[PDB]
């Protein structure tokens, strides 16, 4: 048993999202360089549209699962529990979280 | 940097990077999450390139043995046995250098043996178990590894030759730890007459009636009497039956020359 | 096959099932790709797998192979190869794992069947190892052909006994037959140290009991160490075979009766055992009495705690 460390946590993150790419090409497979300027020093990448934009929506598609996960996780947690006195909202995640402890 | 590369199609930039990232020596997840990359890639001579660099970083069976299970995934018997060549001329090139336990060297010698049983050549399956025994003969895992190989794959008097040898050092460790369990002396004794016989089988005998003063422990001796009987004997006799015998003695003088040899045992 | 094996010959009926059993190259790799493949990738590849095709398969070949067959012959030699490409694949299961093992011991393969036994143990968990070292066990043991010596026989013991406890099976008939076979083949009472483990092993008081009776046939010294060793509901129990013990060969028993009362709540059935050990005389109702009277006073002291 025990907690998950970080560099163990990244990589299920990292072998989560690779399914989730692997999928998502599954999905639409199922429907159907490097240039360096001698003179700057800078390094272009010329990269499809489509990829940089189903990047940037599966990011903030993640970021409102995991707001909208939490955001039922805080309704339900705050209609459980009512049988020790309280006074606030934080005093009542106070004595929830005394309980984690023992 | 890597998931967002490769949410890119970008293959090189990703191999690039895990160039770098394996270059600093950084664990094997790391490396295991490289290998995974290969396989999806389909570069197949860029992974076999990897496990080069790999058991190098990490020298550790865990590595060398999950490049065997990546060649016994594709079967492809030629690349199989270079690495189990490579793996086991390591551990001997580098015996010194104490990196490998016996617990450790032994997962290496089954390994190759048992994939050598699946490729019905069972004369490199056998005559490895022997190299690696005399190579190392301080491990104990690879001499009782080497008994379940022939367990499975050998003809029968080759188990019995070596099992023979497994009960002898079982039947010595137990009696060098308990003094006075005479039922295993009976079969310790019964091990060496039946299987061992030789100069090791009268010694024994010795180191047995050595061991030898219960009703529990004289018997045994009488069981050595009759071993060195069946095959001196007198001699052994009256210095084991001083322990008291003053009709004893009228007894032996009476009938001893005057009748035989197991008369004189019948005193004892 | 089953139409064809009607009209046609089994050989017609082996030939139309040897097409959907080739081995191709890698089966782990066809196996993978198929299971991650998303219905798209044919099951025709991966056809090799299924168990239900190489059982049906396999009872055509051991249906037809005739009842000598000694290993000349094709078939046997069809069959085995069948049998243990069926291992190889490692899609079998322990029920068809016997199946090939009484096959060899049937044709007089017996020595090969002990392979059979070895190679899928290790391939099974616990709590169906012990349904194989039965069988295993049991052909070494009764088996006429079977010329395995003494001390390999104890080998195949003393590896299934300490690794199937160590996973911890009760093992209650491999103590028996490691304690059955030593008098048939050894002949000497090393039985109890070999039965003790059953005891003390790290159902059980029914391993002990049968055999304290056993050295009360051979001699009362190994006796009386396990009397003073099978005290050491279940303790009732324990207490009752030790009281048993004294009146086979009476202080100490009775004295052992307080120890097993103070053992542990109830005692009748130890006030019974120290009433059998008074009755077992052929010596006055005055050392019962003063027991009973001590039982009592015990009890009351009990209730008096409570």
């Amino acid at each position: 048993r025990g907690g998950i460390s970080y560099d163990q946590l990244a990589k299920l993150s990292y072998e989560k999202t690779l399914r989730n790419l692997a999928t998502q090409t599954q999905n639409s497979s199922k429907q159907d360089k490097v240039q360096k300027d001698t003179k700057t020093g800078k390094i272009t990448i010329a990269d499809d549209d489509k990829l940089v934009n189903k990047l940037a929506v599966s990011l903030q598609s993640e970021s409102k699962k995991r707001y909208e996960a939490r955001k039922r996780q805080m309704q339900n947690a705050k209609t459980l529990y009512g049988v020790e006195s309280f006074i606030n909202d934080k005093n009542k995640q106070f004595n929830e979280k005394l309980s984690r402890e023992s | 940097y890597l998931i967002v590369e490769e949410s890119l199609n970008n293959v090189e930039i990703v191999r690039s990077l895990y160039t770098k990232w394996c270059s600093l020596e950084p664990g094997v997840n790391a490396w295991n999450s490289f290998v995974d990359f290969e396989i999806r890639q389909k570069n197949w001579n860029g992974v076999r390139e990897i496990y080069s660099k790999y058991v190098m970083a990490h020298p550790q069976m865990q590595t060398w043995l999950k490049w065997v299970r990546f060649e016994n995934r594709h079967g492809n018997t030629e690349f199989t046995r270079s690495v189990y060549s490579l793996a086991i001329d390591t551990v001997a090139n580098l015996q010194n250098l104490q990196i490998w336990s016996d617990m450790e060297v032994a997962k290496l010698v089954n390994s190759f043996a048992h994939w050598e049983a699946a490729q019905q050549e069972y004369e490199r399956s056998s005559a490895l178990y022997q190299i690696a025994i005399e190579k190392w003969p301080s491990n104990q895992l690879l001499k009782a590894g080497l008994l379940d190989f022939e367990k499975q794959f050998g003809d029968i008097n080759s188990i019995e030759e070596t099992i023979s040898y497994k009960r002898k050092m079982e039947y010595e460790t137990i009696l060098s730890n308990n003094a006075y369990d005479y039922d295993t002396w009976w079969l310790y004794l019964d091990l060496i007459s039946e299987s061992f016989p030789k100069q090791i089988m009268q010694t024994f005998e010795k180191a047995i009636v050595d061991s030898r003063k219960e009703l529990s422990k004289n018997v045994q001796w009488k069981r050595y009497i009759y071993l060195w009987m069946r095959y001196v004997e007198l001699e052994l006799e009256n210095s084991l039956l001083e322990e008291e015998f003053q009709r004893l003695i009228d007894d032996i003088i009476p009938h001893k020359h005057f009748t035989k040899i197991w008369l004189m045992y019948a005193k004892f | 096959a089953d139409r064809e094996l009607d009209k046609e010959g089994v050989e017609r009926a082996f030939s139309i099932l040897e097409d959907a059993l080739h081995v191709p190259t890698n089966p782990e790799i066809l196996l993978e790709k198929y299971k991650n493949g998303h219905r798209k990738i044919p099951a025709q590849t991966v056809l090799f797998n299924s168990l239900r095709i190489w059982s049906k398969y396999i009872d055509y070949l051991e249906a037809y192979c005739p009842k000598d067959a000694n290993s000349s012959d094709k078939i046997f030699n069809k069959t085995k190869m069948a049998y243990n490409t069926v291992i190889d694949l490692r899609l079998i299961t322990p029920a068809m794992a016997e199946n090939f093992a009484l096959f060899l011991q049937n044709h007089y393969e017996v020595m090969e069947s002990f392979q059979v036994y070895e190679k899928t143990i290790p391939l099974f968990p616990p709590e169906i190892q012990y349904e194989l070292w039965i069988e295993y066990l049991e052909v070494a043991t009764s088996h006429q052909l079977s010329s395995l010596s003494p001390e390999h026989i104890r080998f195949l013991f003393e590896k299934a006994l300490k690794n199937l406890c160590s996973n911890g099976i009760d093992c209650k008939t491999i103590f028996i037959a490691y304690s059955v076979f030593e008098e048939r083949i050894s002949g000497l009472i090393s039985k109890s140290i070999e039965i003790l483990r059953r005891g003390a092993v790290i159902r059980l008081q029914l391993w002990r009991m049968c055999i304290s009776k056993a050295e009360s046939t051979l001699g009362p010294s190994v006796t009386r160490e396990l009397y003073q060793e099978c005290i050491q509901k279940a303790v009732e129990f324990v207490i009752k075979f030790s009281d048993f013990e004294s009146s086979i060969g009476a202080r100490e028993i009775l004295a052992y009766g307080a120890k097993l009362l103070p053992p542990s709540n109830t005692e009748l059935w130890d006030s019974f055992e120290i009433f059998e050990l008074k009755h077992g005389d052929k010596t006055y109702k005055d050392m019962l009495k003063m027991k009973k009277v001590l039982e009592s006073n015990m009890l009351i002291d009990s209730a008096s705690v409570s």
